[PDB]
RNA sequence: UGGCGGUAGCGU
DNA sequence: CCACGCGGGCGGTAGCGTGCTTTTTTCGATCTTCC
DNA sequence: GGAAGATCGAAAAAAGCACGCTACCGCCCGCGTGG
């Protein structure tokens, strides 16, 4: 359900941390075992990735962020479960 | 190791490490024995020495499994290991005899040769066991390096006994080049080149001197180049293939090798034995071809065969070449995944799809549908799902339905030119077995459906997936990379089809009614009711975009036709109805999309292609068009005009028959006559096919565009031209012979009637020419493509604005008569250099850096400014790379260039894509004087010394005179050159009429044009010894004519005349301008009917000189011309400096030119051959870059004398010519790009505080670099002179010594990395393309960026 | 003619070619270029070792691709290796910076 | 389930 | 009287000989300018 | 005052000669010695 990304790299800029962030997010679907936001009507973990680019959702920035707080809230978590 | 990979590090290797490279010592030229297949002990393959034959297996079976990993066995001495350990272990040879390196001494210039600075013939002779060379000779007469004959030596060794030392082969050599002191000789070569002062010793001193610095810095020794021990190739990279049977197949490699170890042995045993002198001698030479045939078979003379009565392979030769292994396996290599087959076309498939078929996409994509398979448990293990698979169950149709959901695949065709090349679709699952392919992207690929085969590639990865997803879609690539055009277009019958569909009859059924809408419209054209040609009133509710963006619709009763009413419906809710209101051809429909795409956006205009083409296939298909014999009307006046053409060449031909007329007059008048009554046809068949049908309207008769279906596709453009309508109803035209003469008598039969046997043999010259044009075409285009691709791949974006205030002028390109490309276009997309000032008010108009868009090019042109300064690549001032803002906007996308783009393959790629459009072979004069413009405008005269004559016109005494019509709003028309002395119509600034004579000039001869009144002094020529009074007796009157230098005497040759104007009493004018005095020297073989004491006045012709009065390229060998700098055969030769031009003594009969400066002495004074006319004058004041004499420009000469813009304009203005010539369309920025990669080397001129020599030659960047940082330092700068090279020598001369090698040129590029000792860092595309890592252009422009800035941190 | 994984070449580890030895596709050099032309490099990257001849990237791939993961590992090239080895079978000491 | 060269032909 | 070996070239008192084009080097022959 | 630096012109050598695809032919071998 996706044939043009003009909308997305308007979004994003550039058209080349375009890829690189979702493909990072594609990653984070498949293999991290992490929900898709928006709605999944079957399709595969690429689209869902430039759907979320499209819909402002997610960018680097928003990625990042959301890494390195579950970063450190799995880290507070383990040094909480050793102490 | 990846993190270990940031450069490769080459040098010579020494003996202790080639031993320690080395595993073993091989000592018998044995292999795997015949009898058992496991290999023979100390042979080229063995187990002791490198890996064991199976994995973790012992050759003699002491341990066969992994609990042994890592174990020396003792029975046999094989290491347990893997089998891949065999590619990467080595073995070493000793040679029992030193043994030179043939890469350092036949590879042109000889390093041997150069270092010992000796003839290559003598250290031939001397290395070759056949002559003999003193190694120290003591104090006797024999010197250090004297090259003896047996006969000389036996001599010497008599009279001087035994202290002389003379060795006899590799190891005198290897003996002298220890003996050799580095420092010593690099010191004294270097004083001896400052106190030299020679020429000749100005040159090759320099060469050894860096020969001798990059020994030094470099730990390589001259003695390392003479071998003593080798090294061989692990066994496993000259495998002995097990053919069928018993049988093994051979190996060039091994072959060789066997015949080193076999004569090493041989050696070692005849030394063993003491044999005679001669005997080891001739064993030594036999080794020493040997190690020839084994290093780089061929390279000294005859080529060591085989068993095929051909040359074998070495490593040299399959090292390089185009089947080498570092362009065959390397820069291009087969990859799985991938498959290829004939395509057809699929009207029902949408852009972004593809049609696979079923078998190809189940073996694809075998990998997703195992693991699919095994996800969904219906598969326990791989060999289950193999087993499904093959079987093939609906379920694994099922399976592969859902994996190719939206999976794009990559397709690609053979001969890929340009960048759309190839385009990823989403792929779709189809019956037959031929790949389906859309009709629009067919032009995108360049490929017709009539055989052509198609590859496909499927990506796995998901960063692959996404960069098909985001950049190989065919739906981003809009816009055409090289011009901006739009790529996809329709064409063929889908426009035929909307030409039907907007045609419009007058008496059509249905004429007269009024609808409300298109729906009814449909309605009444699907029942029968009307005829789409009917015209007719329909209520349109158009859409129209207002302020904010928002959508208005405004409901009107508009006059059309049912079709237009029909495709309106299709059309977005942007467009205007005018858009469709036309009779819808090729370029309408063409302009239809542009402005949709620019007002709607691409999303709905993708989706509106899709359409149109669904409704044109529908109603091409409706329509029914057909050609027929009866639709090719001959217009009936065509033989009558015939006959009366033949009248006409009678009668001429009768002339020639009297003696009134000559053969070429007749012949010339008969193809003029020939051509009229050509066009005159031509004309007729055109009336008669445009209007031919006749239709009744209610009424009387009346006339309408015919609906005659040749009409139809010559009209609409669908296929076919007026040329070829022409041919084909009219008459085929004068053809010409295959030397290029024009054939006496025409085709006057049409294609329609038959053809005679003469007429047909006439055009298969012209056929099997231009077939053999395009052959011979397709090998020089890939060529120059791939030079092109070679010199432009470094250059990528790396930053956003240099900074700079420096950019190149622009102005519309006249050649005289017309505006070839009006100034809009070009500077369309460049951003400006500085402000664009308004003309005569001193205003800003545009400000300092912003990009030309749409809007900024409509104000540019309204306010009538004709002169923009834009920025240019080079002008770029960054180093490693260009900025964002100098290279301009992208073609493809209409926003400013993003940074990483790789932009000089784009440059490459659409300057290559043009070439099967150009013409290598050579086509096939005509004399004007006269000056006569076209429009109306003022006139301007620039670079003109002009003197009033007895008329009162204006007269040329400048050599560079230009002249320009310049129109009412301030912008030049018309520019031409006008020659010297000419008379002028009018002065500068006065209004002048269209086909007014400006200038005229003698065409044949130059005059001598005096700027003082007064008698003329026969002074310094004297009858016979300077002139010859030579009488003419047509004239009947005796003229004198100067004779040439060595027709005078030796005071007739230095007392050349001159005409010097003196007043009535005799006293020299001496000119008003200047003191000193009334001087006209007459040049050479010039001849004067004035005679002595005959009053002149001022602006009048002196005398004459004769001149002579042809440069055919083509397209081809015209662009490789300019782009490998190629000197002209006949340079133009141009002045050094400003000043006083002079003759001097002639010398070898040959002319001397000395340029004095008014202040500085003369630094030139060049040699002039005689045969070579020279414009000048004797006396005249000469400036720094005027043309002494004409000819082809040479463009070192430009970049000498000029600065590197106008060597940029010459070549972009040639290249560009020659393009448009052709009728195809190159941005100028691809040009630009190509120039600034060619000047990259810059020429000290003094070394100041740098390091670097005065003569060498070096990175232009490197000098930039150093300069800024001096300057901050507050040191000197070096002063540097940029150098233009050719795209061969300047792709060869980079700093990388992988790129270069990937290039044509090997064997030459890594002998001097090697002894130069040179470290290469992967910054180019090409080396990374090597390597296999990111390349440092696209997505992995972030990754290189990543390393970088992690390899700083680190440091 | 179509091909996943099939035989491989004894010196370069790579693809065969032709239809009859069930070889792969050759990817031109001007393939190459067209990839340069677009931004994409990834793709390069999959044309080039992990799809071609990089063995421990083959099976990599071939075990991630089975398992459904997507993820690449870069690996090095055998006919790189190839050519470094034939170098340095002659004087030259083409080698390997430790940095 | 073994591919290395060469020769000829085909499509751009 | 067979198996290893060796060097592998046809042709011929040797020399690799035949309707492409461009670039670079070399060498002999000559023109010229001073020791 | 006539040799050495500069030039010129011819010779000789190196280097390349777009990309895919298809089919078949030769991948040993013939003559010379030691058991
Ligand atoms: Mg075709
Ligand atoms: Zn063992
Ligand atoms: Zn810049």
């Amino acid at each position: 359900a996706r044939v043009t990304v003009q909308d997305a790299v308007e979004k994003i800029g550039n058209r080349f941390d375009l890829v690189l962030v979702a493909a990072r997010r594609a990653r984070q679907m498949q293999v991290g075992g992490k929900d898709p936001l928006v709605p999944e009507e079957n399709d595969k973990t690429t689209v869902i990735a430039l759907r979320e680019i499209e819909e402002g959702l997610i960018n680097n920035q928003i990625l990042d962020v959301r890494e390195r707080q579950e970063q450190q809230e799995q880290e507070a978590a383990e040094l909480q479960a050793v102490t | 190791k990846t993190e270990e990979f940031d450069a490769i590090k080459i040098a010579l290797a020494s003996p202790d490490m080639i031993r320690s490279w080395s595993f073993g010592e091989v000592k018998k030229p044995e292999t795997i024995n015949y009898r058992t297949f496991k290999p023979e002990r100390d042979g080229l393959f063995c187990a002791r020495i490198f890996g064991p034959v199976k994995d973790y297996e012992c050759l003699c079976g002491k341990y066969k499994r992994l609990k042994h990993r890592g174990v020396i066995c003792e029975k046999c001495g094989v290491e347990v290991t893997q089998t891949k350990v065999r590619r990467e272990r080595m073995g070493h040879i000793e040679l029992a005899s030193p043994t030179a390196h043939i890469w350092f001494l036949k590879s042109l210039p000889s390093r041997i040769g150069l270092l010992l600075d000796m003839p290559l013939r003598d250290i031939e002779r001397v290395l070759y066991f056949e002559s003999y060379v003193v190694i120290e000779g003591g104090m006797t007469n024999l010197e250090r390096q004297q090259i003896l004959t047996e006969e000389q030596y036996l001599d010497a060794l008599e009279e001087f006994g035994d202290e002389f030392d003379a060795k006899m082969g590799a190891e005198a050599i290897q003996a002298l080049l220890k003996s050799m002191d580095l420092e010593q000789e690099c010191e004294q070569l270097r004083e001896e080149l400052n106190e030299t002062n020679s020429e000749t010793k100005r040159k090759k001193l320099t060469k050894r001197i860096k020969l001798l610095e990059a020994f030094v810095q470099s730990g390589n020794k001259p003695e390392w180049m003479i071998l003593t021990v080798l090294p061989v190739l692990p066994p496993d990279l000259r495998p002995l293939v097990p053919l069928d049977g018993g049988r093994f197949a051979t190996s060039d490699l091994n072959d060789l090798y066997r015949r080193v170890i076999n004569r090493n042995n041989r050696l070692k045993r005849l030394l063993d034995l003491a044999a005679p002198d001669i005997i080891v001698r001739n064993e030594k030479r036999m080794l020493q071809e040997a190690v020839d045939a084994l290093l780089d078979n061929g390279r000294r003379g005859r080529a060591i065969t085989g068993s095929n009565k051909r040359p074998l392979k070495s490593l040299a030769d399959m090292i390089k070449g185009k089947q080498g292994r570092f362009r065959q396996n390397l820069l291009g290599k087969r990859v799985d995944y991938s498959g290829r087959s004939v395509i057809t076309v699929g009207p029902y498939l949408r852009l972004h799809q593809c049609g696979l078929p079923k078998k190809m996409a189940l073996e694809l994509f075998k990998p997703f549908i195992y693991g699919k398979l095994e996800l969904r448990g219906l598969a326990t293990t791989i060999k289950a799902a193999k087993k499904m698979v093959e079987r093939e169950e609906a379920v694994v149709w099922d399976i592969l339905d859902e994996v190719i959901r939206e999976h794009p695949v990559l397709l690609n065709r053979a001969p890929t030119l340009h960048r759309l090349g190839i385009q990823a679709f989403e792929p779709v699952l189809i019956e037959g077995k031929a790949i389906q392919l859309h009709p629009l992207v067919c032009a995108a690929y360049n490929a017709d459906f009539d055989g052509d085969q198609m590859a496909v590639h499927v990506p796995l990865t998901l960063e692959a997936q996404l960069e098909a997803r985001a950049l190989m879609m065919s739906t981003n690539n809009i816009l055409s990379p090289a011009n901006g055009e739009p790529i996809i277009v329709p064409s063929q019958d889908v426009v035929l089809g909307l030409y039907y569909m907007t045609r419009d009859c007058v008496n059509a059924k249905g004429e007269g009614m009024v609808l409300t809408g298109p729906k009814e419209a449909e309605r009444l054209y699907r029942s029968g009711l009307a005829s789409l040609h009917a015209r007719v009133k329909v209520r349109i509710t158009e859409y129209e975009k207002d302020a904010n963006g928002e959508l208005v619709a405004k409901t009107s009763l508009k006059d059309t036709t049912v079709g237009r009413a029909i495709l309106w419906m299709i059309v977005p809710k942007g467009l205007p109805y005018s858009i469709v209101n036309q009779a819808l051809g090729k370029k309408a429909i063409s302009k239809m999309l542009n402005t949709c795409y620019r007002i709607l956006g691409l999303k709905p205009t993708v989706i509106f292609a899709d359409q149109i083409m669904y409704t044109g296939f529908a109603y091409a298909a409706r329509s029914g068009a057909s050609v027929g014999i009866d639709d090719m009307v001959i217009p009936e006046k065509k033989h009558e005009i015939i006959s009366e053409a033949e009248a006409e060449v009678a009668e001429i031909q009768e002339q020639f028959q009297s003696g009134l007329v000559t053969a070429g007059e007749r012949y010339n008048k008969v193809i003029d006559i020939w051509a009229a009554a050509n066009d005159r046809v031509s004309k007729a068949m055109m009336d008669n096919l445009q209007t031919e049908t006749v239709i009744n309207r209610d009424g009387q008769e009346e006339k309408q565009v015919s609906f005659n279906s040749i009409y139809m596709m010559a009209d609409s453009g669908a296929r076919g031209s007026a040329a070829q309508i022409r041919q084909l109803a009219g008459m085929r035209g004068l053809m010409a012979k295959p030397d290029g003469s024009i054939i006496e008598t025409p085709i006057t039969a049409n294609f329609r009637e038959g053809l005679n046997v003469l007429q047909y043999f006439i055009s298969t010259h012209g056929a099997r020419k231009g077939l053999a044009d395009t052959a011979l075409k397709t090998a020089n285009s890939g060529y120059l493509t791939r030079r092109l691709v070679d010199v432009a791949q470094d250059l990528v974006v790396t930053e956003d604005d240099c900074g700079t205030h420096e950019g190149i002028m622009m102005t519309p390109v006249i050649e005289g008569g017309d505006v070839k490309e009006p100034l809009r276009d070009r500077v369309l997309g460049r951003v400006t250099a500085e402000d664009v000032l308004k003309p005569g008010t001193a205003d800003i108009l545009v400000p300092r850096n912003t990009l030309l868009h749409e809007q900024w090019c409509d104000l540019l042109e309204e306010n009538s400014v004709d002169a923009v300064k834009v920025r240019s690549v080079v002008s770029c001032d960054t180093d490693f790379g260009v900025c964002a803002h100098c290279y301009g906007r992208d073609l493809a996308r209409g926003h400013i260039i993003n940074k990483g783009e790789a932009i000089g393959v784009i440059a490459a790629q659409s300057i290559g894509e043009p070439g099967t459009q150009l013409t290598m072979r050579t086509f096939h004069a005509a004399a004007e004087s006269s000056i006569q413009v076209k429009n109306k405008g003022s006139i301007k005269l620039s670079n003109v010394k002009s003197v009033v004559n007895s008329s009162g016109k204006l007269v040329i005494t400048s050599r560079n005179t230009e002249l320009k019509l310049i129109d009412e709003f301030g912008r030049t028309k018309e520019s031409y050159k006008v020659p010297y002395g000419a008379v002028l119509a009018k002065g500068d600034g006065e209004q002048v009429a269209g086909g007014e004579t400006v200038a005229n000039w003698d065409p044949h001869t130059m005059p001598v044009i005096t700027e003082v009144s007064g008698f003329v002094r026969f002074t310094d020529m004297i009858d016979g010894q300077t002139i010859t009074r030579q009488t003419d007796e047509l004239t009947g009157l005796s003229s004198l004519v100067v004779l040439d230098s060595a027709e005078r005497t030796a005071g007739g040759k230095d007392l050349r005349p001159a005409l010097k104007i003196v007043d009535a009493q005799g006293n020299d004018v001496l000119i008003p301008g200047t003191d000193m005095p009334a001087q006209y020297f007459l040049p050479g073989k010039a001849i004067v009917q004035l005679e002595d004491g005959v009053q002149i006045s001022s602006g009048d012709t002196l005398a004459r000189i004769p001149q002579e009065s042809k440069d055919i390229t083509g397209g081809l060998p015209r662009v490789a011309d300019l782009f490998e700098a190629r000197r002209p055969k006949e340079p133009a030769i141009l002045a050094e400096i400003s000043g006083i031009v002079s003759f001097g003594k002639e010398t070898k009969g040959k002319r001397r030119l000395v340029i004095t400066p008014v202040d500085g002495s003369d630094p030139y004074e060049e040699m002039i051959p005689k045969w070579r006319q020279l414009n000048v004058f004797e006396g005249e004041r000469v400036e720094r870059g005027d043309v002494i004499s004409d000819g082809p420009e040479a463009p070192h000469d430009i970049l000498r004398l000029r600065g590197v813009h106008a060597v940029t304009r010459y070549i972009v203005n040639e290249v560009q010519d020659v393009y448009r010539l052709q009728g195809v369309k190159i941005n100028d920025k691809h040009i630009e790009v190509i120039v600034r990669q060619m000047l990259r080397k810059a020429t000290i001129v003094n070394a100041g505080s740098s390091d670097f020599l005065e003569g060498e030659q070096v990175e232009y960047s490197r000098v930039k670099i150093a300069n800024r940082e001096l300057e901050a330092n507050g040191k000197v700068g070096a002063t540097y002179s940029r150098d233009l090279l050719g795209i061969t020598k300047a792709s060869l001369a980079t700093e990388s010594f992988i790129s270069a090698a990937s290039f044509q040129e090997t064997t030459r590029v890594l002998t001097e990395a090697a002894v130069a000792g040179k470290r290469d860092e992967l910054r180019g595309l090409k080396e990374n393309v090597i390597v296999g890592r990111l390349i440092p252009a696209g997505t992995g422009y972030a990754y290189h960026q990543d390393r970088m800035r992690r390899r700083a941190a680190g440091e | 003619h179509a091909r996943s994984t099939g035989s491989y070449s004894l010196v370069t580890q790579q693809p065969l070619g032709g239809k009859a030895q069930f070889g792969g596709q050759r990817f031109g050099e001007m393939e190459v270029w067209a990839l340069e032309a677009y931004g994409a490099a990834y793709t390069l990257q999959e044309m080039l070792t992990v799809k071609s001849d990089d063995v421990n990237g083959r099976t990599k791939m071939y075990k991630n691709i089975v398992d459904g993961n997507h993820q690449m590992e870069p690996g090095m090239p055998e006919s790189f290796n190839v050519l470094l080895k034939e170098i340095r079978s002659l004087g030259i000491n083409i080698e390997l910076e430790d940095e």
